[PDB]
């Protein structure tokens, strides 16, 4: 390969900017580069962020569980918006309000288990009586010490 | 006593011979699934020893095979607290790979590694009875990451589509 | 998968293809056979109407209020034919779906293995060499020197011709290997 | 663990319903007992969490394997919408599958009582949090009703299944091995149970409302979901709903996290690490 | 048919009762087990001591 | 082995004692397992123990002499600090191998109590506690670079603490 | 160890004066032999270390370094064997010599008394280094890779002459066994804190440390192969070691002057396994892990604890033979499609379904999976760093997490997937590149059977 | 309408204002792009499947991506504002914050021990 | 249902599940016969119970693993020993809700 | 064996005898072993109504 | 679970077809186009299209279903798919 080939710096002409669509393989009119905030993009362009997902599936792609061809100019993003890693094809249900019923579910969990917690469901019954001082002995007693009698009734 | 301890490692001796036998040259002249199959269907039957002896007796044996390495008063070696839970799965789970075995059989056949099917899955078996009787936590952690890859292997089964891979 | 689309797309098979993704969740929503055949025929009187409009600029506004109104009611989960996009089997053996070259790096103790095949596999490797250079020729000496082009792929209209750009499609592995 | 689990075995329960794949149904099956089983853990009877585990393991494995069964007799389709009448064409699956989903529902002798009926009535004689015991009995009337649907969507309709029959459930590498784990989803609980040592005492002096509350909440939940999937055979355009969705997608928990989590994680690994 | 089990269940059982014979139960702490749980009213092996019953319930 | 530093109480069991006119499957068993596995096996140990026993060879422990210790070791002279280095290097194993020893009596006192260990099980582990302490107060907050120097500036720390402690009245 | 390196030396004639013909195969057998004869130096039965002589020594941290330098020279010569074979045979004999010379500098350094021997050859590594990375580099990179490589060493490295000088002024001797038996405590001045640090930002430099690590990508990229091999089996090692020597007279000061650097080291490697999560190359992607997996090793080396010096030499170690392995394995696939791009070829496990299985123990070594010197090593230290610290698990929990991703993720988009059809030059495979996976492999199979020797100076 | 696109979850084919367009200016712009398509995709066939190709294609556009990624970063990199203030926050702001975490641990820690109290009763590997 | 009376209506006159033995043992008992064990603590022991188990009731428990030890073919042998166990636990547990009574008729008693 | 097409297939004898064996051997243990242990309706004892008891039987003075 | 032949799938064809009662069971061949030949729309061969979808179990794409006029297409698409001859 070579330098005219490759990509370079921002064009910042119009003869630049088709020099570099045509080396892209693109439409001038569908060029665009980054926004020149000062960064390592240069005359690569800007492609929509669209994951492979969205690309027809039944199209007999010259590439395979990647969704492109031969050219097809590479998004920057090409290594998260495989079919492998993420995924922004639309839904039935918007973003806003799954997002919103998610979370105002998940608080009304937390909620009621809270209320749960300061109105137990208690069966109406006391608390075991174990014989032998609360098993002093069998819970680490050290019997040279004297025990404390606490002592149950009928 | 000799009995539950010998039942006990045969268990996983058993589970072990086919594991060797793949990396043979013997996978062909023999049916290796029902090699397989044998082999748990004798292992379930000496695991019901153990459990009867310990509805018997409830003694809760401890193992300690192996010592691997001290480590400045920390003794690493392979022990098994072989107890109500991991007698009481390991028959379970023996059964129901058995069963698992001959369905698998049916089941994946069009399959040309169909043997690879069933070695993964006594790796996985071998995986979850080091997880079951362990009495260390580094044996345990074994046990634990390597059903974690066991999942990974078997669930990424048909390595062509994307979809099992994620 | 065979065919490759166009660019304009004109209004005739937008309409016909939310026709069928509409008949097919409908499908999925209506489970049963009588209550899909009911509301089917009920959609296909949907789409009857306004079948003739001869209006450009109110048959584009019934298509994009039809298609929101779809997607108001797009099942979240559809029926997918396995072996299809989405669903399950889908590139399930595409792990066993090897190619052709990869016979090429064979030993002479499989190939032993296997005579009559590769005493064939070495005559198509034959009639490939032979027609490619004619078949090259036949794509340049058709190129639309307008500029504009397809992926149509011209077919042969000799005799001892082959069809341009085939070897990719015939020897493509079979579905169920 | 209480909490959690008591909202695992509600959510999946939940998202049980309205799911097509069989195999996704047993899924959230798994993940609902599993639920109830940490439930358990919640309090100090540990035990009975792993009667659980040993009976759970033989519903699942039958249920499983006659899915499998219906699966690769026909092609490889994996949905209810299209297998319709299997009592028929398939009367051992169905037998098997049946006897499956009443014993994973508390059927009161058939290996799912023996763990499921302590459950219960430890959880409604405990002093813990009302509502994991609420949402638990729910999730158990949702167990009902999911396999009341397979039962129903699978089992009892007509045939959606193309044309060409070519069923064939007569191998002995089929028969047997779910012959072998239904004589398991029978008999091994009561075996375990009669012959374990006892631990983990259990309580029984209480009202007979809760006593017989599985019972009750699974029969009403099998009703429940009898009634609702006779309403569809009628003619009527259902919607979709706020519900339905939440269920159908998994509260969108997939879907968002899935796509965001990665997304920053990924972007801030290129950028902000490697290429700033 | 029985020359599987021979094979694969009596010549591991011989190597294995060997090791946990004669390198496990030799080395000290290898092997260890709860009690045997006695039960009032029983003659015990090991010294014949009775244990005595529990005193009568009413 | 050796019951002294390995103690293990006997291993007392109850008489079978039953009650039905019906058949116990383990016993039987054991009767098999014992005639097929057990008389073989012997047979071949009994064969190697002669064998060795034809032959047999001994072997020792290697008692290792006292040293002049790094306290009376002046400061710049290696070779008196080798050598008080080295024998403390032998201590110091020797130390983390007994705290080895006293662990293992302490697992295998709670796995044969079992249940009711709490109560029972204490004399081990105080054995393990005390020593515990003492491995703390003698070797916890060096580090990789541990020697008798480090050691002896641990102690003498500590020595001064208690001086300044029992100086109160 | 005279009889380790006199026929190391004596390797290089081997190569002169053999046919051309039979050159590889007499130089590889002979290097097996010194990597066998190098197993004496594991006959310690005692607690006391191995003085051979006033120059020669060996530890329980020298020995396993100086087996590995030893065991790595017959599988560098066999990855080497298949590009620069159609080199003219002095330039194939100058390559051989070139990694004969390596060997034998680097059993010096791992054996070295004084601090000054293993100065002048740690240095002297370079040399070798940046002509395998120079001219038989396949890229223009490479000259700019050489540049980075050896000046950020020489910048880390004239310090540390300065401070060996300085401690031979002070003290008399420099050699190791004597600065341990007398070592004063340091007054904490500035005029020590320097010393610390040129004493440690030479090697520091070279493990390498996050803040500066840029040559190591930079090379790794573009050495052949066996460049790549010792460059991240041994000389990133070769800092560790230092560190581990050079720690013991710079006492109280590494309770304070390690702060900045165990940090570093530890939001580093969160930084560096991120990279590895995204990244178009699959020779850098190895090279980020190493960088990531050192950084454990630098803030172990800080805390200076038992369990920490432990672990990290069974990361040491587990390290240079998995990274070996896998740039090994990036190599087997650029010998045909001859790019480092990794999405490229991506749909393996139908033609290479062997080397498919060392790619997957491979990764396996490199995440954590516990019946593994890795595991051991990784959770050693970070027992360590929760006994410094509790909140560091926080930290080590991502770089888990991650580091399951990006491997598994290197393992996916490089074997499973569609086959790309478009591939006819993926010959079957080399049963010279099989026995070199078997030949990594089998190490840490065995390590991990008995790790009682992989441990260090410690235990 | 009732739906609400993000940045994740995007707006479909279905329901953009385009798609419908029906212009005599898109057709061109669409057409022109299915021509370079089916240029490319000639080209690629006609090595794909040229006999005597014994290697594979070297994809070009693919290089050009990881040029673009790897190597004509730092020539187009201009310091700026929101890439010096970026950068110094990235760099050395979670380092000075886990400094203080870990720095005030150590402290408690080390004062609980000199105050002769903290609860280690069985450390002993450390 | 005993817990709507606290939480809903009637409030702070209704128990506690903790804190139940509030006043003390014999008011409004004139003499009082505290409760008995049978099972000593060293057959209790010997026999591994658990700390849980081994309650007021865990006699008939012995009783109960003394059969399914002996006659332990025939695992159905002894029901009449669980019996027992669950008839006296049943009685336990009406003696704690005894208790739990008698503070709820007693916290009235303030009121 | 064979398919059809469209219509109801004959079915074997084994796999109907062996659904109805399976079946069938459910329902008589559930018969069997409710008929014999019905105490999942209500167990043996009863739940007391505590609200009827006395006082003297809790020790309670005006 | 046996394969397809051509003769089956032609067979099958004129089965789901035979049965739409728009088109009789008569005035079709093997060839006969729907347009032309028996006077159908569009709507009408997207039905047709889904009835051979959910008679052989799988997807026919709407851009191949527009070029699917006769019924011997179908026997063509569903054979070159399948990969029926051997
Ligand atoms: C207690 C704690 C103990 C530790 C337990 C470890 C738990 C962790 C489990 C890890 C799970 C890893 C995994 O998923 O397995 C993947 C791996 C996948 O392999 P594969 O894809 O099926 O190979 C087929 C080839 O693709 C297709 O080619 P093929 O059909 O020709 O292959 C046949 C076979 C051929 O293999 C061989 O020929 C063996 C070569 C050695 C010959 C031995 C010579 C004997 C003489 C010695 C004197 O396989 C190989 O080629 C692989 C060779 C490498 C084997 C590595 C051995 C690892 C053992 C680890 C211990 O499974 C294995 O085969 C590895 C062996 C099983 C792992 C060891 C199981 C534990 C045994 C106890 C020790
Ligand atoms: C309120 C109640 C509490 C709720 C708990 C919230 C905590 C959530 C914990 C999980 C966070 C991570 C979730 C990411 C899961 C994931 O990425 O894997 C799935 C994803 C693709 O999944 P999918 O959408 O199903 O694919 C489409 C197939 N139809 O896989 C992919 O394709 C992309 C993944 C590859 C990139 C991985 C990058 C790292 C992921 C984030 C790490 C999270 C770190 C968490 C740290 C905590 C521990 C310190
Ligand atoms: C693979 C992981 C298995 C780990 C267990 C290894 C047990 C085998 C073994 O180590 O045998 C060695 C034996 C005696 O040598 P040794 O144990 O070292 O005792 C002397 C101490 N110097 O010397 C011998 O090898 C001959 C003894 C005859 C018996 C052969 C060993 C049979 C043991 C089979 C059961 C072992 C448990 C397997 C559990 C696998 C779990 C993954």
């Amino acid at each position: 390969m070579t330098k005219d080939m490759l990509p370079g710096s921002y064009p910042r002409t119009p003869e630049e900017r088709a020099a570099a669509a045509k080396k892209y393989n693109m439409r001038v009119e569908d060029y665009e580069p980054y926004p020149d905030d000062g960064m390592g993009y240069g005359d690569y362009p800007m492609l929509p962020n669209r994951s492979q997902h969205e690309r027809d599936p039944w199209y007999q792609w010259d590439h395979s569980e990647l969704r492109m061809n031969w050219g097809e100019p590479i998004h920057w993003d090409l290594d998260m918006y495989i079919r492998n890693r993420v995924d922004t094809s639309p839904t039935p249900v918007s973003w806003d309000v799954m997002c919103k019923h998610l979370f105002g579910f998940v608080a009304f969990m937390v909620f009621m288990f809270w209320v749960g917690h300061v109105f137990p469901s208690y069966q109406p019954v006391g608390p075991k009586q174990y014989p032998y001082n609360n098993l002093y002995l069998e819970r680490g007693g050290d019997p040279t010490k004297e025990p404390e009698p606490v002592v149950h009734y009928d | 006593m000799n009995i539950f301890t010998t039942s006990i490692l045969l268990i996983f001796i058993l589970l072990l011979s086919p594991i060797l036998i793949s990396m043979s040259n013997l996978i062909k002249h023999i049916n290796f699934p029902l090699y397989t199959t044998t082999s748990i269907k004798f292992s379930f039957i000496i695991s019901l020893l153990p459990l009867l002896m310990f509805f018997h007796n409830n003694m809760e044996y401890m193992i300690t095979t192996w010592h691997w390495v001290t480590m400045n008063s920390m003794e690493l070696k392979m022990s098994f607290k072989t107890d109500f839970f991991s007698i009481l799965f390991t028959s379970v789970a023996l059964f129901v790979t058995w069963s698992i075995m001959q369905f698998s059989s049916w089941y994946m056949h069009s399959d040309p590694n169909i043997n690879r099917f069933i070695k993964y899955l006594t790796l996985f078996l071998i995986t979850m009875l080091i997880l079951t009787s362990a009495n260390n936590m580094f044996q345990l952690f074994i046990g634990w990451e390597g059903v974690g890859i066991m999942s990974f292997l078997l669930i990424g089964w048909w390595y062509g589509r994307t979809d099992a891979n994620t | 998968a065979f065919c490759a689309p166009p660019a304009y797309l004109t209004h005739q098979q937008k309409v016909l293809r939310l026709y069928k993704r509409a008949l097919r969740h409908l499908e999925s929503w209506c489970i049963h056979r009588d209550k899909y055949r009911y509301f089917a025929c009920l959609m296909r009187a949907r789409f009857e109407e306004h079948k003739n409009e001869k209006d450009m600029m109110r048959a584009t506004q019934l298509l994009r209020e039809a298609e929101e109104e779809f997607w108001q009611n797009q099942h979240p989960q559809p029926y997918i034919f396995p072996d299809s996009p989405g669903g399950t089997s889908f590139e399930r053996y595409e792990c066993y779906k090897v190619p052709e070259w990869c016979l090429d790096y064979w030993h002479p103790s499989e190939k032993a293995m296997y005579p009559d095949y590769f005493s064939k596999r070495e005559q198509w490797k034959k009639l490939r060499m032979e027609s490619w250079d004619r078949e090259v020729k036949q794509l340049q000496e058709e190129t639309s020197p307008d500029g504009i082009m397809t992926e149509a792929l011209p077919p042969a209209r000799r005799e001892g011709d082959l069809p341009p750009l085939w070897w990719h499609i015939v020897t493509r592995p079979r579905e169920r290997p | 663990m209480l909490c959690l689990g008591a909202l695992t075995t509600l959510f999946t329960a939940i998202c049980a319903l309205t799911q097509n794949d069989i195999k996704k149904i047993i899924a959230f099956s798994t993940s609902s007992q599993l639920g109830l089983m940490m439930v358990t853990l919640g309090m100090n009877q540990p035990h009975l969490a792993f009667l659980h585990i040993c009976t759970h393991a033989f519903f699942k494995a039958m249920l499983f394997m006659c899915s499998g069964s219906i699966i690769h007799s026909l092609a490889d389709e994996q949905d209810i919408r299209k297998m319709g009448n299997i009592t028929k064409i398939m009367p051992f699956t169905s037998s098997c599958l049946v006897i499956g989903s009443l014993a994973l529902t508390g059927m009161p002798f058939l290996t799912g009582f023996y763990s499921k009926d302590l459950i219960i009535e430890a959880i409604n004689t405990c002093n813990t949090n009302a509502w994991a015991l609420l949402i638990t009995l729910i999730a158990t009337s949702m167990t009902a009703m999911y396999s009341m649907r397979i039962i129903y969507f699978v089992t009892m309709t007509k045939p959606r299944f193309p044309p060409l029959i070519s069923i064939n459930e007569n191998d002995p590498d089929l028969m047997n091995p779910i012959k072998r784990l239904a004589f398991g989803s029978i008999f091994a609980g009561f075996v375990i149970s009669y012959n374990i040592p006892p631990t983990s005492i259990p309580v029984l002096t209480m009202p007979w409302f809760l006593k017989t509350t599985a019972l009750i909440i699974s029969v009403l939940g099998f009703l429940i979901a009898l009634e609702l999937n006779n309403l569809t055979m009628k003619l009527s355009m259902n919607k979709a709903n706020p519900y339905s969705s939440f269920s159908t997608l998994l509260g969108f928990f997939p879907s968002i996290i899935h796509r965001i989590t990665p997304m920053k994680s990924l972007n801030l690994s290129l950028k902000t690490s490697l290429t700033l | 048919s029985s020359l599987f089990a021979v094979s694969h269940v009596l010549i591991p059982m011989w190597f294995v009762h060997y090791y946990v014979k004669y390198h496990m139960a030799t080395k000290p702490y290898t092997i260890v087990s709860s009690k045997p749980r006695i039960f009032p009213g029983d003659t015990i092996l090991e010294t014949g001591e009775v244990i005595p019953p529990m005193r009568d319930f009413p | 082995w050796d019951k002294d530093v390995y103690p293990e109480p006997p291993s007392r069991t109850p008489a079978p004692s039953p009650q039905t006119s019906l058949p116990n499957p383990i016993t039987y068993l054991t009767k098999a397992y014992d005639l097929v596995v057990d008389w073989p096996v012997t047979l071949v140990r009994e064969f190697i123990e002669r064998q060795h026993a034809k032959n047999r060879t001994y072997y020792y422990h290697r008692q290792y002499r006292r040293v002049p210790d790094i306290t009376e070791c002046k400061e710049g002279d290696v070779l008196c600090i080798y050598e008080a280095e080295m024998q403390w290097r032998r201590d110091f194993k020797v130390d983390q191998e007994i705290m080895n020893i006293i662990q293992e009596r302490l697992k295998a006192c709670q796995q044969r109590e079992g249940e009711n260990y709490q109560q029972n099980c204490a004399k081990e582990l105080e054995q393990f506690t005390k020593v515990t302490k003492a491995y703390q107060d003698r070797y916890l907050d060096l580090g990789a670079y541990y020697s008798a120097r480090k050691c002896l500036a641990k102690q003498k720390q500590r020595m001064l603490e208690e001086r300044k402690a029992a100086r109160q009245e | 160890m005279l009889k380790i390196i006199l026929p190391s030396l004596m390797l290089l004639p081997l190569t002169w004066l053999s046919s051309p013909k039979k050159t590889w195969t007499n130089v590889t057998s002979y290097s097996f032999l010194i990597s066998l004869t190098s197993l004496t130096l594991l006959w310690q039965t005692d607690e006391n270390y191995k003085n051979f002589s006033n120059m020669f020594s060996s530890d329980p941290l020298s020995t396993p370094l100086i087996i590995l330098t030893a065991w790595l020279l017959p599988l560098m010569l066999m990855a080497s064997q298949n590009h620069l074979k159609k080199d003219n045979n002095v330039l194939q004999k100058l390559y051989i010599s070139m990694l004969i010379s390596l060997q034998i500098l680097l059993i010096m350094t791992f054996s070295a008394t004084e601090l000054i021997m293993f100065y002048i050859l740690f240095e002297a590594t370079l040399i070798p280094t940046l002509i395998i990375i120079t001219r038989w580099g396949n890229q223009t990179e490479r000259l700019n890779a050489g540049i980075y490589f050896l000046f950020y060493t020489l910048i880390g490295s004239i310090p540390l002459l300065i401070a060996l000088i300085l401690i031979q002024n002070h003290v008399g001797t420099l050699n190791l066994m004597i600065l341990s038996f007398t070592t004063h405590t340091l007054d904490a001045s500035w005029s020590n804190n320097l010393l610390w640090l040129a004493c440690m930002m030479a090697f520091l430099i070279k493990m390498p440390l996050y803040g500066v690590h840029l040559w190591l990508p930079k090379a790794h990229v573009e050495a052949p192969i066996a460049g790549s091999m010792i460059l991240a089996a041994i000389l990133l090692k070769l800092g560790s070691y230092g560190m581990i020597r050079i720690s013991i007279i710079l006492d109280p000061l590494t309770k304070y002057m390690a702060y900045p650097f165990i940090l570093l080291s530890l939001w580093g490697m969160i930084m560096t396994s991120s990279i590895c999560l995204r990244q178009t190359d699959l020779k850098s992607l190895i090279a980020y892990s190493s960088v990531s997996h050192m950084a454990l090793v630098i803030a172990s080396i800080m805390i200076q604890t038992p369990w920490s010096f432990m672990g990290a030499t069974m990361l040491m170690i587990a390290h240079g033979l998995t990274s070996s392995l896998l740039f090994c394995l990036a190599n087997s696939n650029y010998e045909r499609i001859h790019s480092r791009t990794m999405i490229m070829a991506r749909g393996l496990q139908m033609v290479f379904p062997l080397m498919a299985t060392w790619w997957l123990m491979a990764s396996l070594a490199n995440l954590a999976l516990p019946p593994s010197i890795n595991l051991m090593g990784e959770l050693f230290i970070t027992m360590s760093l929760f006994s410094w610290s509790n909140f560091t698990i926080i930290l080590m929990g991502i770089n888990i997490i991650i580091t399951g991703m990006y491997s598994m993720y290197m393992i996916i988009t490089t074997q499973r997937g569609k086959l790309t059809n478009h591939m006819i030059n993926l010959q079957p495979s080399h049963t010279r590149e099989l026995t070199l996976m078997a030949l990594h492999m089998i190490p840490l199979i065995l390590l991990t059977t008995s790790p009682k020797l992989i441990t260090g100076l410690t235990m | 309408s009732k739906y609400k696109p993000a940045p994740l979850a995007t707006l479909p084919s279905t329901l953009d204002p385009a798609e419908y367009d029906v212009s005599p200016e898109t057709r061109r712009a669409q057409v022109e792009r299915l021509s370079i398509r089916a240029r490319l995709k000639r080209e690629y066939l006609l090595q794909y499947n040229d006999p005597k190709r014994v290697s594979h294609i070297e994809d070009p556009a693919l290089i050009r991506w990881t040029y673009a990624r790897s190597a004509n970063i730092y020539p187009n990199f201009r310091p700026t504002p929101k890439n010096s203030l970026l950068g110094a926050v990235a760099g050395f702001g979670p380092l000075i914050f886990w400094y203080y975490v870990f720095k005030t641990d150590r402290d408690r820690k080390e004062r609980l021990i000199q105050e002769g109290k903290l609860d280690r009763k069985f450390n002993i590997s450390y | 249902a005993h817990l709507t009376r606290r939480y809903l209506w009637d409030a702070s006159v209704e128990p506690d599940p903790e804190k139940i033995p509030s006043f003390p043992p014999d008011l409004g008992f004139p003499e009082r016969k505290e409760r008995v064990m049978v099972a000593t603590q060293q057959e209790m022991m010997d026999a591994q119970l658990t700390l849980q188990q081994r309650d007021y009731c865990a006699h008939y428990l012995i009783r109960l693993l003394k059969c399914k030890r002996d006659s332990f073919p025939n695992f159905l042998a002894c029901k009449h020993e669980q019996h027992d166990w669950d008839y006296c636990e049943h009685l336990d547990y009406v003696k704690r809700m005894k208790e739990f009574e008698r503070e709820r008729r007693l916290l009235q008693r303030k009121k | 064996i064979q398919p059809r097409y469209r219509e109801f297939p004959q079915l074997t004898r084994s796999q109907v005898i062996q659904g109805e064996f399976l079946s069938s051997l459910m329902w008589f243990w559930i018969l069997w072993r409710f008929w014999h242990d019905s105490d999942a309706v209500l167990g043996h004892f009863s739940y007391p109504d505590p609200s009827q008891w006395t006082d003297e039987e809790l020790g309670i003075p005006p | 679970a046996p394969p397809l032949t051509l003769d089956g799938i032609k067979d099958r064809v004129l089965y789901v077809l035979k049965l739409y009662d728009k088109i009789d069971p008569e005035k079709l061949s093997v060839n006969s186009h729907f347009m032309k030949d028996l006077g159908l729309d569009s709507l009408d061969q997207v039905e047709i299209i889904m009835a051979m979808e959910d008679e052989f179990g799988f997807e026919i794409p709407d851009i191949d279903a527009e070029k699917l006029m006769c019924p011997q297409e179908i026997v063509d698409y569903i054979a070159d798919k399948k990969d029926v001859y051997e």
